[PDB]
């Protein structure tokens, strides 16, 4: 009979891309008025997107206009919905209905679409140097890069112009699901006294940038 | 146009006559439609031209225009009723929804009838031990469920569910599933499962060994 | 300069749906031979599939051929890769690259395609009816579901010919990742002697069926 | 074909003659591509057609064809050559891949210079404490790592990360962190990092309050 299945969802984070898929069979999709219904979990129904038999001439929510595409496919008898620049409110469960008379006749069983654990500026922390810690004349500082989500950070040291004895750690994934690593470079111990050290640190997902600069431990 | 669902939720025993308002802020566009949307399904359809009574939708449900407060009527609830509607607007490709209007058929109150499941000897033999407590065909839905082991009162280690309401008897169910390990489960002999329902409490309950 | 840009990664579970883009600049993509290639983390190199200029022959390899598609887009300028039927070998960091000469000239940042916790078929459990249960003339029985994933489980009894009493409780997620639920049904006290109660799961994820008999509790 | 890329790792220092050898089961297009993947970047092509150098690749890399046994040259090894190489045929649309041969650059062992880090007056006021300790250009890669607490052994609450071998130096790097509450941080005195390599241990320590 008149069936629609749908398919292509999961979990993205915010951003990403997913193309949700919508067959349909018992009837030629090119010859009705399709839309797309999404429901948050524990929430109502909100219109996603539609388009036009033939004519394919695309409606969309204003909420997804300039982030989500409808398109269909006669050959496979199947609409598509492209979701790209996804955010925190895209997470819904979503249906592909097919307009009959002045509503929607026939629905699917619905795909869920997820978004991550949300994107999350870094925490900048100064690694601070020591007459303890320094050994001869080299003294070591640094400064950490703890709690972020999603990656990378680009971390940098004095504009850039620091680059040797710069080490920057790879990423770990702490138990609380943030990512973290740290930065440090070894500094002559004389320079403490007169060169400022700033760590540049930015975060394109959350469009952040830090720069702290390490100074002296003190009391 | 904003489709204004009222109100945003009710209760009604079986046999009631049951109203939802639906008011379109600025519209003339008759077309206006009713849906279901039973509880983990798809939204069914219903009334379509906020008149016209789809094919397959039983005789109760009837659809109605007060010029902007588009109105849904179900002459005789019956308790296969229970669900959440909305309302649904088509302007020029403008299709916008009601908030919803959930509704739960009430019911004369009823408590439960309690069984207690201790661990099968074959999950005994994995190494998990559960225990699950059902609260049969009761009403309300609410309800206080307490695991006791030796007389010690657990807590975190129960995950309990609760049935859709019953599309007969309009009555809920409820099993606390008590989760532990083969050793723990060696290591006590009562174990116990309470409910409290208003003033009311019972708690079932067996002994490790007793056949 | 000439750069291949990577999208449309996340996470997925068997099967599922996911559609990897590849936008390119600085050349015509409809005139050159365009690959994908995998690297399963901490793995070596496998070819995916290929698409010809123009032409529009694509190559797969015999691992996906079934389950992925590729295909270009000219209009956008941009490659795609369709992956259905998807397992836990599938997990892998996914590149578009560029035929050169008679090797693979320009290379993209690689979007990752994860799969989810795999397949689980679920455990059967007898919720065992008893004496000490029985109330009156009403006892009751049931047989658990436990660690199953991902969803759902079909749960009917006596082929399904016990309908009346029957409680199939929704799914709940348990702290190992797990999904689990029970049916239970009420029964006459008499008819324990005679009558006898299986359960029948489905797990089509799995594509395993249980039956199990719940039967009188004993020592 | 099946590329069967020989050895599948291997360790030179730095301006030794290195060898990677490839062999395809049963061909003959002579079309056969090498590759280098440095630590979580793209494949570079280095050369094609198994003889020619692809624009921007250092002399030092050289390709040859043993009729069967592809073989990549590179005559004076560099520290920055340090990486993960693959083969690659392309036969009737068959682009198969070797198994892959690692490259480390070997170098005079040598211990790191540990510094210990308190954690910051900031990271205090927020309630965790992460103490974080450095090893620095060290020869080879493994290393023991061990915090201690007021002489306490500390287990499960640190995370250590490792750089890529050093473009330069052709060492190392490494960074334990541990985590503690800050009611626990409070609590104690002395803090300590044991590094153990080999024969040698070496303790960076702080106490709270020391200035």
């Amino acid at each position: 009979e008149v069936q629609l299945v749908e398919s292509g969802g999961g979990l993205v984070q915010p951003g990403g891309s997913l193309r949700l898929s919508c067959a349909a069979s018992g009837f030629n999709l090119r010859s009705y008025y399709m839309h797309w219904v999404r429901q948050a979990p524990g929430k109502g129904l909100e219109w996603v997107a539609s388009i036009s038999p033939y004519y394919s001439y695309t409606y969309y929510a204003d909420s997804v206009k300039g982030r989500f595409t409808i398109s269909a496919d006669t050959s496979k008898n199947t609409a598509y919905l492209q979701m790209n620049s996804l955010r925190a409110e895209d997470t819904a469960v979503y249906y592909c209905a097919r307009h009959g008379y002045g509503a929607m006749d026939y629905w699917g069983q619905g795909t869920l679409v997820t978004v991550f654990n949300q994107i999350k500026g870094p925490s900048v922390f100064p690694l601070a140097p020591s007459s303890k810690s320094t050994s001869g004349g080299t003294a070591a500082l640094g400064c950490l890069v703890k709690d972020y989500f999603p990656g990378p950070v680009t971390v940098s040291w004095n504009s850039g112009a620091l680059t040797s004895g710069v080490h920057t750690f790879p990423a770990v994934l702490q138990s609380s699901g943030l990512y973290s690593l740290s930065s440090v470079v070894t500094v002559p111990s004389s320079s403490l006294g007169t060169q400022t050290y700033i760590c540049n640190v930015n975060h394109k997902p959350s469009n952040t940038k830090v720069d702290k600069k390490v100074e002296p431990k003190s009391c | 146009i904003q489709m204004t669902q009222s109100p945003s939720s009710l209760s009604a025993s079986v046999g009631d006559r049951v109203t939802i308002t639906c008011r379109a802020s600025q519209s003339v566009s008759s077309a206006v439609a009713w849906y279901q949307q039973k509880p983990g399904k798809a939204p069914k359809l219903l009334i379509y031209s906020a008149s016209s009574l789809y094919s397959g939708v039983p005789s109760r449900f009837s659809g109605s225009r007060s010029g902007t407060d588009f109105t849904l009527t179900i002459s005789s609830l019956q308790p296969e009723d229970f669900a959440t509607y909305y309302c649904q607007q088509s302007s020029y490709s403008l299709i916008t929804f009601g908030q919803g209007t959930k509704v739960e058929i009430k019911r004369t109150v009823a408590a439960p009838s309690v069984f207690i499941f201790p661990p099968s000897d074959e999950q005994l033999k994995s190494g998990t031990a559960s225990v699950v407590c059902l609260l049969n065909n009761f009403y309300p839905r609410e309800a206080k469920v307490s695991w006791y082991v030796d007389n010690a009162l657990q807590s975190g280690n129960s995950q309990e569910s609760v049935t859709e309401q019953d599309s007969k008897d309009s009555t809920y169910s409820l099993s606390s599933t008590l989760t532990l390990s083969k050793a723990d489960y060696e290591k006590h002999k009562v174990y116990a499962c309470e409910v409290t329902q208003g003033t009311t409490s019972v708690t079932k309950s067996f002994n490790r060994g007793e056949c």
